């Protein structure tokens, strides 16, 4: 039965670290970024109106927080940062 | 709460779930108030005019990721859900030319001012990149607009694209 | 190295939703490029939407555009050259000089859009310019430093004090002067250049210094638009 | 016709394989794929709950779906085809397992809590609705007895409000 | 759109050396002035101004210069009013 | 539970209200108790159309003059009214 526990083991790895060793609960992962907003999954312990490092060099402010994204409003230029980082 | 729900929106709804012949050919999903989606032509050249089988022409100013729409040039009351629609793969062409003048015809280049036929120096697309900078001089022609002050205060020149803007 | 490129997918009112592969999504305001049969389609991304798909108002007709035609980006922004190769032509939105007036290769083709400078970049001066006019050599100085604004509705053509103020100020200019023709009537743009190339400030074959770039009007708003952030980045070059 | 539209929602995939699959035969063996699928997610707590995500990639919701499907021929029928197109057009269908569930049932079993004045939580499947419902709650009276409360009948508010309005 | 509105900033503010150029604690003032709705010209303006009078020793300038996006703006007068207390 | 009355919104309507204050379906919250019902209609009925309709022929009276003898308000006048 050794294939399951190596499907489900590849499966969390080949993920970079979004999946692997992170879960995206500490960190996030920017779903999209309209202007300077960003709509983010991940950051799963960030609280409302928080400062947030967009890992572009860009930071930013988290002043909402929804079923499945957070909406983190950025303090920099959208082009700065991008979708996915 | 585990999670959120299974989804937020959809763009597609038939259910065959398989590979793409509707490359040409479409499939009219939605299609009511003059306006009708169309499902297929999978890389048609965007302002394409696109002829629903029933007999209705159109142009498809819509190609939104999903269903690519075409606007139905006529009384929809031919159109109807799921009738084929073929692309005719130009641009806006109507028949005009020196033989137009004289006569009514529709600004889909059909001669319908019912005194026969319309001969011309043939089709030619509708919208295209007009005369830029270079190839032209100043207006220097004049037009007489025959009306005394139209001729006198406010003179439109010949070529130029003056407005009567008014109440 | 390796060319990212994406399939443009969807096409909407002047827009072009171009989705992008992984980590291929092109980040906002960088220059894509779509090859066309009419040529050179510009469009710049809008929103990146998620989804991997980034949203896009082009820059050029949104005609015969086909669905899916593969766009790779530009690696940057939208660019026009920067340079005292400039001088004397016609740049485009896009950037293609639509004089016909053949490349002149400059030393960069900077991005359109950049950094503004600094409180301790941004200084200040009481300077007054010879704008050869009585009307703004008495009234109103011109600043050597300063925006100088104007006023006026159609018929007062102030487009033309614009010309004359360039042509006198560069009579007598240790730097070269600079326009931008946010989308002016084309046949006052054929005259602007023929007054301008005539006046010797646009010496078609010397070195001018009035370098008039043109947003021409006649385009999907998205060019017209970015054409002052062109002029702006020519200038700030 | 589908025995009964089940108002979309990211249930017109699982209504349109519904569908397909009766076209077929693809009853039993539909749900059978299915379930040993939702068993399986269900079998990795990560890793297929964190893969029903927004976030994950297209070559990533691609590559997830082909490693769920490569559980040996667990995967098998139109539910692979259903499983690669939802990769792609909506990432979430553990409600779409639940509502092929809900088809399968439609098609073959039909059932659903009585209520009324009963909060029990049985079941009587069975074509028909006018034998077999009797029997069913007499035993789950009878037999087990569970949780079934309501708290009181509403009657009793209903008569509260009633006398103490005039 | 300024009615003296910058101006009547700029005397207030200055006019506030009258009584900080003495040493008591009880009446000097470190007064700040927030940034909303101005381009970088008007603050470094102002901020010329202050510095001709000799007012960079007891002032503070909260800068949103225009060029900053929502996110420094919206939170741009909390914090400077964070400094202030 | 929601459970489906089975019938279209309907009033308590009759002669009988005469006097007592009906919420919204016709519930008496004065707190006067029942009042009787000469039928129980849908509070959306169709109008009479053109035929089953006739003239204003019978006139009556606003009762302050209120500028009513030079406006009348007479049989079926729709009259309407506007204030702060």
């Amino acid at each position: 039965k050794a294939q399951p526990t190596e499907v489900s083991s590849i499966l969390e790895e080949r993920i970079k670290g979004v999946s692997d060793e992170a879960n995206l609960n500490e960190t996030g992962r920017v779903l999209a970024v309209g202007d300077g907003i960003a709509r983010v999954f991940g950051l799963n312990n960030i609280q409302a109106e928080e400062l947030v490092e967009f890992s572009s060099g860009v930071k930013g402010m988290a002043l909402n927080l929804e079923p499945g994204q957070v909406g983190i409003v950025l303090f920099g230029s959208d082009r700065l940062v991008k979708e996915g980082e | 709460q585990p999670t959120e729900v299974s989804s937020i929106l959809e763009e597609r709804i038939k259910g065959v779930s398989d590979e793409a012949n509707l490359n040409e050919t479409g499939r009219v999903l939605a299609v009511g108030d003059g306006i009708a989606r169309v499902f297929g032509l999978n890389n048609i050249q965007a302002e394409e005019l696109v002829e629903f089988s029933s007999g209705v022409k159109g142009m498809a100013l819509n190609l939104e990721p999903g269903q690519v729409g075409i606007v139905l040039f006529g009384s929809d009351r031919l159109v109807k859900e799921g009738e084929l629609v073929k692309r005719t793969g130009n641009i806006v062409d109507v028949p005009v030319g020196p033989g137009l003048l004289g006569r009514v015809v529709d600004a889909l280049g059909n001669p319908i001012d019912g005194k026969g036929p319309i001969d011309a120096a043939g089709r030619s697309r509708a919208q295209v990149k007009a005369p830029g900078i270079l190839p032209r001089r100043s207006v220097h022609e004049p037009v007489q607009t025959g009306l005394k002050a139209v001729d006198a205060l406010v003179p439109i020149g010949r070529g130029q694209r003056e407005l009567i803007i008014g109440d | 190295s390796t060319p990212i490129t994406g399939k443009v997918t969807a096409v909407i009112g002047a827009i072009v939703d171009v989705h992008f592969e992984q980590s291929e999504l092109p980040a906002i305001l960088n220059a894509l490029e779509i090859k066309t049969p009419q040529g050179k389609l510009v469009l710049e991304v809008a929103q990146h939407l998620g989804e991997n798909t980034v949203r896009t108002i082009a820059m050029d007709g949104t005609e015969g555009l086909v669905r899916g035609e593969k766009v790779l980006d530009t690696g940057g922004p939208i660019s026009v050259p920067v340079g005292r190769e400039t001088l004397g032509r016609i740049i485009n939105v896009i950037g293609e000089p639509i004089d016909e007036r053949g490349p002149i290769k400059s030393k960069l083709r900077k991005p359109i859009h950049a950094d503004p400078p600094s409180f301790a970049e941004q200084s200040t001066s009481a300077e007054i310019l010879e704008t050869g006019i009585k009307v703004v050599d008495l009234l109103a100085p011109y600043a050597r430093g300063g925006k100088i604004g104007l006023f006026g509705g159609a018929g007062v053509g102030k487009t033309v004090f614009i010309q004359e103020l360039i042509n006198n100020i560069a009579k007598a200019h240790g730097g070269f002067s600079v326009f931008t023709g946010v989308g002016e009537r084309t046949r006052e743009g054929n005259d602007l250049y023929r007054e301008m190339k005539e006046t010797g400030v646009i010496n078609l074959e010397g070195e001018s210094k009035v370098a008039l770039v043109f947003g021409q009007m006649n385009e999907p708003p998205g060019a017209r638009a970015r054409v002052a952030l062109t002029g702006l980045t020519i200038a700030e070059y | 016709p589908p025995p009964v539209r089940l108002f979309g929602v990211e249930g017109t995939y699982a209504t349109a394989l519904y569908q397909a699959a009766a076209k077929n035969s693809s009853i039993d063996a539909a749900f059978q794929s299915l379930q040993k699928v939702e068993s399986t997610v269900k079998k990795n707590p990560k890793l297929g709950h964190l893969l029903l995500n927004p976030a994950l990639s297209l070559k990533d919701r691609n590559s997830v779906i082909d490693a769920i499907v490569e559980t040996h021929k667990n995967l098998d029928g139109y539910v692979v085809n259903l499983l690669k197109v939802l990769s792609e057009n909506n990432r979430l269908g553990c409600f779409e397992k639940i509502a092929s569930d809900f088809g399968v049932l439609n098609d073959a079993h039909n059932g659903l809590l009585k209520g009324t004045v009963t909060s029990a939580e049985p079941l009587d499947p069975k074509s028909f609705k006018r034998i077999e419902k009797a029997l069913s709650a007499s035993k789950l009276v009878g037999q087990g007895k569970s949780l079934k409360l309501e708290n009181v009948v509403k009657p009793e508010i209903k008569g509260g409000l009633i006398v103490e309005l005039g | 759109r300024q009615t003296g509105k910058t101006a009547v900033a700029l005397d207030t503010i200055l006019n506030q050396k009258r009584w900080n150029n003495g040493s008591d604690e009880s009446k000097k003032l470190y007064c700040v002035y927030v940034a909303v709705g101005q381009k970088r010209s008007t603050v470094a303006q102002l901020v010329q101004t202050l510095e001709q009078h000799d007012a960079m020793k007891y002032s503070i300038i909260v800068a949103a210069t225009a060029s900053e996006a929502a996110p420094l703006q919206y939170l741009a007068p909390f914090t400077a009013a964070s400094i202030g207390e």
